[PDB]
């Protein structure tokens, strides 16, 4: 780089950089498939697969009240 | 006009406006049926929307293959208490990406402000950059610095269309590289005559850039970020300035451009760190000195402004406070002159101003003198003449 | 005064102050014993504090039940190297929530800036909203939009009282809905007479609202946020303005309200995006054009300021840049008139001003002219009379 | 919505929105119980339950030096 | 000279610059060889760098020990489908910290703005504080409030040298404790004569500190933060002010210091909450009242400014709004006087100003009637003299 | 504390606080060691150990494209 001290105004200017400027946007569209977890049910009581299955189902159910820009009220 | 405040909000507001105007097209039922028909065979295909824009469609199918093949065959009698322990642990590894998308879109109200490794991983970030619509010299720069392309994106949620989450990711295109830049810094420049002061201060501080023959000026320093020599600017937050604006760095005094200043009448003492040194203003009440890491105090500064090369010191002290210089390597030059503040009379200095061109501070002083001379000539001519 | 700086800090400082002021009451050993005596048989009860406020108390017992029943019987000889692998995979599923609360209050030093899914899950966010003290019209609106109620809370830590972490969560109440709003945007307005300019700019830009006959003004645009048509404002960051302040949109010069402007003497060229279009100010040095996503460039604009409907164009260009118009359906109207800054004289225009009423830029011109006219009569009567 | 281009002052006004204003706060008080993990010890060596138990005990002992007010200097 | 804009960026810029200036030294191959030779036989050792600065080096060997002894003894024939199920579950506990550091640096582009529990755990945060180079009474204070030392640090990535991630963590040293402070709050003060107003407002608000005889002033209140009585400030964001800057709080009108004010001609109505009360400014078109939490409305205020002790009320209302006061114990006072704005004729008040000394408003008004009476005397002596 | 209501200028002043000032920085250097996970292979197909091993190898190979304050050319 290279720096000058300008006395007349008490300032300083540094030159020698290079620029990397943004000029647009690019869009990638994903599709995170899940499967048929709505027709799987459990009847034996507490276990590990039951807990994981309930977590997955609850996540799918709660993702349907979130909107980017619109009010779901209607 | 205060150029630092006309900006300050354009960079982020113009990015979200363009993000939501394109989600409004993919959210239709006509386009989602068309996207999901491209990925029926492969896991990536470049598709064109209905308004002419091109997107890249990618599909994630690791969880659906587990539930289809491995899982819904060990659960036949609606019994999940088996003695396996390999499905109970495998199925807690496959749904950790799915459960981390739902957490980020649900706490950020549907628009996250950064790309995480859960939305877009690292092998799907170097497949986007290989496709961007720009030249080969720019692609090679982005493919080696992928961490600075993720840093300026965001995500938006499209919906849950049946049993599959759909979302979108906006990435920046760095289409112009290797164009000159520079930076400007400043500190108060006071004077004195028998106890009265006459301050002054520049107000054009920030980053400037050529771009194919047109200077730009980025006034808010949250917009630009250096890594070595390259500086990563955003072109939606800058204000086009005339080509003569670089004349302020040769003679601010007798020029023709309107150089911006701010005046005062009471000194300020501070240190303004610059990339290869520091600027130290010491005035009527403050004691300043410099030093080094190994040997301690080296010398004590004088009253007024002075420039401290980072090859001469390591720390600078303002009456109690220690500032640490930066150890970048470069050059230094000093350009002699007599400060502008020495040209003012401390009495008959205009009141405090805020971002006025220096051309008007001299006009304010000259107008007031002329009226006194004009009025005086009458007083002599009504009786003596 | 500059209204944009009297605000800017009121919204966050009023929210934290009202949160710590009520954790100071729940932290008494007298109130902690009263809360835990309501949850001795149930899991949710509504309790009244010592200073007349009502809260909702809820208890979490998923980890205590496992440690009391399942974990302690297996570890009887202090021999916890049992070959079970179900008591060691279960016990890592039950304390993920406990080990995430301890992680968020320990890095934020006791106050977190948002509600995660660990402090308050989603099934416990629809039980607080069903209980808030407001009408049934507002409660129903808050249940289909729960992600915008979680977005404006925060949590505070009360303590560890024995073996049970106690904390509290603040949620907003949206008590007034469906009351008119609008928004104002601006750009510079310049004129020339033989090369000299006379700029002008408005300064009352932002959101306004009605509320039972009283208008409010939200100057800092980090406070309000639209989702569709609705606007989510915070009532503690506005400034009550008079009802006449909508005459600056009808007659700005001949009115009598003090309409705020900022002036200058040098052009600026910019693009200010509005909700259904954009305002493009093109002056002496810059070249502008508009385009489309399919058919490229459309036409070249003229000098002066012009309005570009978002049904004519998709991109607007300022000498090298591209801006994306927003795609939102609406109506566009044009209100004819002759710009204010065409009534000034570029010579004898006053210096730069920052947030001054427009009644005073006309006085400053008039006062300076009265002295010149007065001064020429006195000279004549001395000898000519 | 409806947008007017005010020509005289070079500005625009957009009308037709609806407001949703905050007017107060509501407080929910939680109580996250942990049981008696302080009375369970381990005397074999490295295992899985021991690692989990040590994490839980350490988390309790750590949380008792965090204050949202009134510095604990005493 | 607007002191609120000269600051605003100094504290963050001078903290990154001092952190990258020493990562540039450890990043060499001479130091990294020398650091890892101090850690071949112990898990922590204090080392001195090449530029004289001392650091503390600490090593982590939980994942390397598992991989070396346990894992690389069952994966013999490249067969990882073994039926142990304990190695495959132990392996996912040991590498949980390694994969969480790699995510924090890869998303923040190499510099993270806070110290998560994965970079520096709580047992290693109390071994750094016990080593800092400061007195014995400052160490004791920091050890019980560690959550406020972690809150002001950051991390930087040094490299990947072979198979070992190296990084560094910057922590603050609180070297000066128990030195007086105070805070100043303000609101507009207006008058009225036959419908004309003459406003006024102070501009020196924020925190002040003493330190061995020299006062400092922190203008942007994002710098400081209280916990009880103590205030946690950052010395790189203050501006030294003269000793007699406290004469603005005793006799504002007739000192020799330049007290800073902002004037106007249009009233504003607002509430400015203070630490032990609130200042309510109610003017022509607004209605206010105060109340409690149990009962409700208590009394209604008058036009003008007034002081509402927090032992009188719990809410304050401006025409439709409710502000909850802060419940903090203390003792209040009232200091009599005649408001400064009562001294101005509402006519002949100067235009809107922005951060000017109060001596200049009085000088601006007097300079104006100096000329009018000068002209009136010359006018008579010509015709009549 | 102690608060005064300055009536002349319509302001207040609250005295009685105490200061805790920052006066420097202290530096800690960590060395997180991973072992020889670049020489171990899998040849049976899917399993739990193979997934963990792939995750760790990929994390190492990813952390070499991040630079704190320098760019990469050539
Ligand atoms: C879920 O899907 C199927 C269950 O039907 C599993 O596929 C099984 O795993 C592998 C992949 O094909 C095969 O292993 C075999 O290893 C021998 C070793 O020499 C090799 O010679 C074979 O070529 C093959 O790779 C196995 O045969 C295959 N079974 C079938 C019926 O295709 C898959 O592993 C399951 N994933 C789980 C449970 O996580
Ligand atoms: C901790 O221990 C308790 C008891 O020691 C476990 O509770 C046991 O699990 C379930 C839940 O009540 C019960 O399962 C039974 O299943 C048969 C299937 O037909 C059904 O007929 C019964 O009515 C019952 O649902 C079991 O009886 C129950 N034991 C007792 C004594 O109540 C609990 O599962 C353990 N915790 C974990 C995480 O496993
Ligand atoms: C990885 O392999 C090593 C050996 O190659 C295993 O070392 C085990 O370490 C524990 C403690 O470090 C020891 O077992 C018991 O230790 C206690 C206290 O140290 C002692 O009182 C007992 O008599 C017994 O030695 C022992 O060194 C060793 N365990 C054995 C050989 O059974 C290590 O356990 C393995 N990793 C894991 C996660 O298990
Ligand atoms: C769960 O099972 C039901 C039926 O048991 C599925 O509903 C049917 O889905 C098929 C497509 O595979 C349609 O052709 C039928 O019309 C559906 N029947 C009804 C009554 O709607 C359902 O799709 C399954 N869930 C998932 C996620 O696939
Ligand atoms: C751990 O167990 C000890 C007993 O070995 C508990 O100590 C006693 O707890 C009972 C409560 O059931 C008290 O009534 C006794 O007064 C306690 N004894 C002493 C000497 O203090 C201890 O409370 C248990 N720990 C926890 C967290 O419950
Ligand atoms: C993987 O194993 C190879 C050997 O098969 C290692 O390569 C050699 O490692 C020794 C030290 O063990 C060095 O002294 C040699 O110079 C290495 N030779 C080459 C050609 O590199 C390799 O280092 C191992 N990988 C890791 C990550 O440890
Ligand atoms: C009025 C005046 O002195 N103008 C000069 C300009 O002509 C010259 O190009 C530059 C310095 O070399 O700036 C200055
Ligand atoms: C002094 C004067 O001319 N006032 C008028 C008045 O009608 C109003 O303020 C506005 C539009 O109603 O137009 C202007
Ligand atoms: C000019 C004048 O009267 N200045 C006074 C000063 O003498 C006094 O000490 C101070 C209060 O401490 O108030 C002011």
């Amino acid at each position: 780089l290279k720096e000058s001290y300008l006395e007349e105004s008490c300032s300083t200017i540094t030159e020698g950089y290079l620029s990397v400027l943004r000029t647009g946007w690019y869009t990638n569209v994903f599709t995170l498939e899940v499967g048929d977890v709505e027709n799987l049910t459990c009847s034996d009581g507490p276990s590990l697969i039951k807990t994981e299955l309930d977590l997955t189902k609850s996540a799918l159910r709660e993702l349907k009240t979130v909107s980017a820009d619109q009010l779901a009220r209607e | 006009f205060v150029l630092g405040a006309i900006a300050l909000g354009r960079a982020t507001a113009a990015a979200v406006t363009a993000g939501v105007a394109i989600a409004k097209t993919i959210r239709l039922e006509s386009e989602v049926t068309a996207i999901k028909n491209a990925l029926k065979t492969t896991n990536e295909a470049v598709s064109t929307l209905g308004n002419g824009v091109r997107v890249l469609a990618t599909a994630v199918r690791e969880l659906k293959d587990f539930v289809s093949k491995n899982l819904t065959r060990a659960i036949n009698k609606n019994k999940c208490d088996i003695d396996d322990l390999k499905m109970a642990v495998s199925f807690s590894q496959f749904n950790r990406r799915f459960l981390n998308v739902v957490r980020q879109f649900s706490e950020n109200a549907g628009i996250t402000p950064a790309i995480s490794l859960d939305l877009m991983t690292d092998a799907e970030l170097a497949r986007a950059i290989s496709n961007m619509p720009t030249s080969a010299g720019q692609i090679k720069l982005m493919l080696e610095n992928r961490a600075m392309v993720r840093r300026k994106g965001f995500g938006i949620l499209i919906g849950v269309y049946g049993s599959s989450v759909i979302y979108m990711v906006q990435l920046p295109i760095f289409g112009v590289i290797d164009t000159p830049c520079w930076i400007v810094k400043a500190a108060p420049s006071c004077s004195e005559k028998k106890g009265n002061y006459a301050c002054l201060l520049r107000e054009d501080q920030g980053w400037y850039c050529q771009n194919a023959g047109s200077t730009v000026y980025y006034p808010n320093e949250k917009d630009c970020e250096t890594r070595g020599d390259h500086v990563f600017c955003d072109t939606a937050a800058g204000i086009n300035v005339a080509e003569q604006s670089k004349e302020c760095n040769i003679n601010i005094s007798t020029t023709n451009y309107p150089c911006k200043v701010s005046t005062g009448r009471n000194p300020i003492s501070m240190v303004a760190l610059s990339p290869l040194g520091a600027l130290v203003a010491c005035y009527k009440g403050v004691s300043c000195s410099i030093g080094s890491n190994r040997v301690g105090i080296i010398k004590q500064l004088n009253k007024g402004c002075s420039y401290i090369t980072n090859q001469d010191a390591d720390t600078v002290t303002i009456d109690n406070t220690v500032y640490q210089l930066s150890k970048v390597e470069g050059e230094q030059h000093v350009i002699k002159g007599r400060p502008v503040s020495s040209s003012f009379d401390p009495i008959k200095f205009p009141p405090d101003q805020f971002n006025v061109a220096l051309d008007q501070v001299f006009e304010n002083i000259e107008n007031s003198q002329a009226w006194v001379r004009k009025f005086d000539e009458i007083l002599s001519s009504i009786e003596k003449g």
